[PDB]
C-alpha cells in the first residue's frame, strides 16, 4: 500500500538513528531468519555456514541492509528504485516472494531488540508498511 | 509438539520473569495500532480514535494482561496445548467471532515487545523457542473454528 | 505488482466472457470460501444462513462480483477506483486483508470449474495478478 | 487428523478415477507459468522460456505425473500421512533444497486443474475434503525441514 508523507518522514528519521548499526541489524536479522524459519535456508545451501554470527551471514547481512539503505534513498519511487534488485531476485535467485515477509519480520524484531526506545508503535506501523512496499517492489519483475 | 529440555527451560524462564502488567498492555496496544482492523472487537472498550488514545486506554490495558495470562496454561501444560485451549478456541470462534489470523498477528506483536524488553537476552535460541511456542498456541486457538 | 498491457487485455477479455455468469460465480465462490475456509465465517455471523446456495450468500456473491466488475472498469487505476470500497472494508467491516487472498483463490477455482476452456495458464497468471492488485487496492486505506 | 468416512470416500474417489497423465502435467505446468520462481528447480529440464515451451516440455510432463503419484501414499495411508512423507520431506529439504512454500502453491494449482476437470462434480463437500487433504500433505512434506 501507498506510503504517506508521515510514513516516509518516519522511516527517514528512524533510518537516521539506526543506520550506524545497519551491518549488525542485517547480520542479526538474517541469522534469525535462517534459524527461526529454517524453510528459508533452502536458498543458501551453497554457503559453507549458515549459523548466526558466521562469515557468510555477516557478509550477506550487510548486503541486504545496503538494499534497505537504497530503498530509504528511493522511498518516493520504490518500484523504479529497486528495479535492479527485483530483476536479480526474480531471475537469478528466484526467491519465492512469500519469504520477503519473513525477513521483514526478523528485521522488525532486531530493530526492536537494539533500539527499543526508538521503536514505538508509530515507528512500527510506518516501518512495517515500508518493508511491505520494499517486498512488493522486489516482487515487481517476477511475472 | 516435541519439546527439548532447553526449549522448555527457555519458555519457563520467560514467563517466570515476565511483568504481565508491562508486556500485556504493550503487546495489545501495538497490535491495535499496527494492525488496526483488530479494533473491530473492542467497540465497547471506549476511545480508540488515535494511537495515543489506544496507548492510554485502561480497558485495553486490562485486556492485554488477561490475554497474556491466557498463555499461562500453555506454559504449565506444554505437552497438552491443544486440549488446554479447546474451550478458549470455541469461545473465540462461536461467541466472539475473532478472525483467527489475528492470533498470529498478536503473536508477532508480542515477539516485538518481548524482544524490546529483553534486548541482548533475546538470543536466537530464545526466539526459536518462543516462535515455536507461539506457533503451537496459535494453532491450538484456531482448532475449533468450524 | 503492476499489470502489463497483456495482463489488462487478458483480464478484460476473460471478464467479457464470464461477466454474464458473475452473480453465479460470486455466490459459488463465497459459498466455497465459507465452507472450505471456515475462519472467514467470523465476518458473517449476523447472517441468518451461511450455507452454499443460501439467500445471504447469493445476495453477497452478487455484491462482491459487482466490486470485481468495478475493478475491471478501473483497471488502469485500481488505487483510485476502489478507494471507497477500501474505506468500507478498512473502517466499517474491518476485514483482516489476509482474507482477500482466500476469496481470490475461491474465485479462481470457480472460474476454472465453470469456464475450463477459457481459463488457460496464461489467463490464470493475469487474473491472479489482477486479483492481487484488487486485494492491494482494497487494503490501501487500512493504515 | 481425523477423517470422516465421507472424507475418506471423496479422496479415494478422486484418486481412483484420476487420469494422472493428464492432470499431473497440467498442474505442474500451470505452477511453473503462474508462479515462475518454481522454475528454479528445473534448470536441467530444457526450455522453460515461455508458457508454450513449458506446456510442451516432456520432461516437465513426466515430472508432473511423478509428483501426482507422490500423493498416492497419502490416499493409501490416510491415518499415517506424516510418517508416509518423512523420507520425501528429507529429500526435498536436504537433497533438493525446495522451498516448502512451493508445496502450497502446487496444491492450489492442482485444485484449479481438478476443478476444471470435474466441473459440477467438484462440489463444495469435495473441495472441503480436498483442501483438508492437501493441507495435511503439505504439512507432512514440510516436517523434516531444519
Ligand atoms: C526483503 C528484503 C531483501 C533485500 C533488500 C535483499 C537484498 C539483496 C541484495 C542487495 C543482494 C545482493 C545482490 C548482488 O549480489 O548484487 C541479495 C542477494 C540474495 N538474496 Fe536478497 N534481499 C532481500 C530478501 C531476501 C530473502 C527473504 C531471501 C531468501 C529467503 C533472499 C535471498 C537472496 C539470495 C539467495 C541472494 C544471493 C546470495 C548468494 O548467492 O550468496 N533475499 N539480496
Ligand atoms: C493469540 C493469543 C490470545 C489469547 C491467549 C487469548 C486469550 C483470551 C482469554 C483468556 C480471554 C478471556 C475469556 C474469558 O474470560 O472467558 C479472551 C477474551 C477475549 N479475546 Fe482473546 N486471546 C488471544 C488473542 C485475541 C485477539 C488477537 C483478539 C482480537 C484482536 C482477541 C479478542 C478477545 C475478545 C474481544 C475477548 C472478550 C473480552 C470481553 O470479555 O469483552 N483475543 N481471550
Ligand atoms: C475481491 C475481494 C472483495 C471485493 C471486491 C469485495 C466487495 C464488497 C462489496 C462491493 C461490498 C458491499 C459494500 C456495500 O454495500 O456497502 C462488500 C461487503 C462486505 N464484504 Fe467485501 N469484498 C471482497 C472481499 C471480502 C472478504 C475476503 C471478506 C471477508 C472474509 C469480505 C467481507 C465483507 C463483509 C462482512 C461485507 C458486509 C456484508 C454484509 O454485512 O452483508 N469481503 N464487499
Ligand atoms: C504435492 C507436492 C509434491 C509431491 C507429493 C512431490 C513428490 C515428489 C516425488 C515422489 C519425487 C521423486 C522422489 C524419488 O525419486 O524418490 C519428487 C522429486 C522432485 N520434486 Fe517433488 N513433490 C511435490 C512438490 C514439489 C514442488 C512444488 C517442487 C518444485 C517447485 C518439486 C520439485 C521436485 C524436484 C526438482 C524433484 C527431483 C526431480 C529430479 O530428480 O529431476 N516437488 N517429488
Amino acid at each position: 500500500t501507498t506510503l504517506s508523507d508521515k510514513d516516509k518522514s518516519t522511516v527517514k528519521a528512524l533510518w537516521g538513528k539506526i543506520s550506524k548499526s545497519a551491518d549488525a541489524i542485517g547480520a542479526d536479522a538474517l541469522g534469525r531468519m535462517l534459524a527461526v524459519y529454517p524453510q528459508t535456508k533452502t536458498y543458501f545451501s551453497h554457503w559453507p555456514d549458515m549459523s548466526p554470527g558466521s562469515g557468510p551471514v555477516k557478509a550477506h547481512g550487510k548486503k541486504v541492509m545496503g538494499g534497505v539503505a537504497l530503498a530509504v534513498s528511493k522511498i518516493d519511487d520504490l518500484t523504479t528504485g529497486l528495479g535492479d534488485l527485483s530483476e536479480l531476485h526474480a531471475f537469478k535467485m528466484r526467491v519465492d516472494p512469500s519469504n520477503f515477509k519473513i525477513l521483514s519480520h526478523c528485521i522488525l524484531v532486531v530493530v526492536a531488540k537494539m533500539f527499543p526506545k526508538e521503536f514505538t508503535p508509530d515507528a512500527h506501523v510506518s516501518l512495517d508498511k515500508f518493508l511491505a512496499s520494499v517486498a512488493l517492489a522486489l516482487a515487481e519483475r517476477y511475472r | 509438539v516435541e519439546w527439548t529440555q532447553q526449549e522448555r527451560s527457555i519458555i519457563a524462564g520467560i514467563f517466570a520473569n515476565l511483568n504481565y502488567e508491562d508486556i500485556g498492555p504493550k503487546a495489545l496496544a501495538r497490535c491495535l495500532i499496527v494492525y488496526p482492523w483488530t479494533q473491530r472487537y473492542f467497540g465497547a472498550y471506549g476511545d480508540l480514535s488515535t494511537p495515543d488514545a489506544i496507548k492510554g486506554n485502561a480497558k485495553i490495558a486490562a485486556h492485554g494482561v488477561k490475554v497474556l495470562h491466557g498463555l499461562d496454561r500453555a506454559v504449565k501444560n506444554m505437552d497438552n496445548i491443544n486440549e488446554a485451549y479447546s474451550e478458549l478456541s470455541v469461545l473465540h470462534s462461536d461467541k466472539l467471532h475473532v478472525d483467527p489470523d489475528n492470533f498470529r498477528i498478536l503473536g508477532d506483536c508480542l515477539t516485538v515487545v518481548i524482544a524490546a524488553n529483553l534486548g541482548d537476552a533475546f538470543t536466537v535460541e530464545t526466539q526459536c523457542a518462543f516462535q515455536k511456542f507461539l506457533a503451537v498456541v496459535v494453532f491450538a486457538l484456531g482448532r475449533k473454528y468450524h
